[PDB]
Order: C-alpha cells, then sequence, then structure tokens
C-alpha cells in the first residue's frame, strides 16, 4: 500500500474500498477484545 | 533481639560466654572481646570490633554483649531473607514471575491493604503487567 497507495489516490479503486471495509472491522475487534492485548503482547514477546 | 533470635543460638551465645565466665565480668574484658567470637566461630574485623565499641564501667557484662550481638544480627542477612521465598515460590526460578503468579502473590492476606501495588506501578513500571519478582522484592528487602 505505502508503494502504490498515490495510484489508487488518482484513481478511485473498489477494491481498496473494499479492503479499508475489511481492516475497519478488523481494527474495531482490535479495539473491542480485551484479552487479545496481553494475548498479542505475549505472542510478540515470544517471537522477539 | 526483639524475639527474632532462637533459643539454640542464644544459648549458644551463652556458652560460648561461660567459656569465659567468671561472674560474668571477669576475663571477658576487651583484651577477650574478640576471642569470645573467634573461639564461638566467625571472626571479627575491625570494622566488626569498632561495631562492639562503639556504644562501649568499661568492662562489659552479658546484657551488654548480646546487645552486641543483636546490632552484630544484621549481619548474614542475604540469603536465607529470599529462601523462603525461593523454595514457596518460583518452581521454574527465572525469577520473571508470570502473570498470574504475580496477581497471587499480591493477593493481599489479612492486611488487605491498598493503594501501596497502585503505588509501586505508578513509581516503576517494566516494560517488554509483566512486573519482576526479583526487582519487586530487592526494593523492600534492600
Amino acid at each position: 500500500v505505502d508503494y502504490n497507495r498515490a495510484k489508487w489516490l488518482k484513481e478511485p479503486n473498489p477494491e481498496a474500498e473494499e479492503l479499508f471495509r475489511m481492516v475497519a472491522e478488523v481494527f474495531i475487534y482490535w479495539s473491542k477484545s480485551h484479552n487479545f492485548k496481553r494475548e498479542e503482547q505475549n505472542f510478540v514477546v515470544q517471537n522477539e | 533481639m526483639a524475639d527474632q533470635l532462637t533459643e539454640e543460638q542464644i544459648a549458644e551465645f551463652k556458652e560460648a560466654f561461660s567459656l569465659f565466665d567468671k561472674d560474668g565480668d571477669g576475663t571477658i574484658t576487651t583484651k577477650e572481646l574478640g576471642t569470645v567470637m573467634r573461639s564461638l566461630g566467625q571472626n571479627p574485623t575491625e570494622a566488626e570490633l569498632q561495631d562492639m565499641i562503639n556504644e562501649v564501667n568499661g568492662t562489659i557484662d552479658f546484657p551488654e554483649f548480646l546487645t552486641m550481638m543483636a546490632r552484630k544480627m544484621k549481619d548474614t542477612d542475604s540469603e536465607e531473607e529470599i529462601r523462603e521465598a525461593f523454595r514457596v515460590f518460583d518452581k521454574d526460578g527465572n525469577g520473571y514471575i508470570s502473570a498470574a503468579e504475580l496477581r497471587h502473590v499480591m493477593t493481599n492476606l489479612g492486611e488487605k491493604l491498598t493503594d501501596e501495588e497502585v503505588d509501586e506501578m505508578i513509581r516503576e513500571a517494566d516494560i517488554d503487567g509483566q512486573v519482576n519478582y526479583e526487582e519487586f522484592v530487592q526494593m523492600m528487602t534492600a
């Protein structure tokens, strides 16, 4: 996205709209879930 | 000596002191001040003797002497104070206590004191939640 971002900005893309809609639910679930916080913390520290 | 000393060690202090005996004042002068604990078993250095003579007519008695081992009670207080903790908890021995284990170690037992834990984490907070039990205890066991 960081590489091709200007192109979608110049030409609006329904695929980009779908991706934004997609990550919207990802973000809202990320905010809502509480155990997921410490769970990701543990997963990250285990992976280093 | 506020009941923290045990009966057996108090008795062996007395038996060492009675090795010189003499009505509680004789043969126990500042010349034998080091000899009694040299015979008892740990060695007094210049710091130990100056701790003996810091507050000390000129000839000690048994109350003064065991009062001296009260301030010497301050010695050898490094491993046995955490020996109990290492036995009871920290089966893995990592010292990095897990999340639930740390809930449990501060599960208040009878006192039900408050604001002390949240104070400890507002004063210092580890990062990597993940609070260290070691760093957690040396702060009080300085």
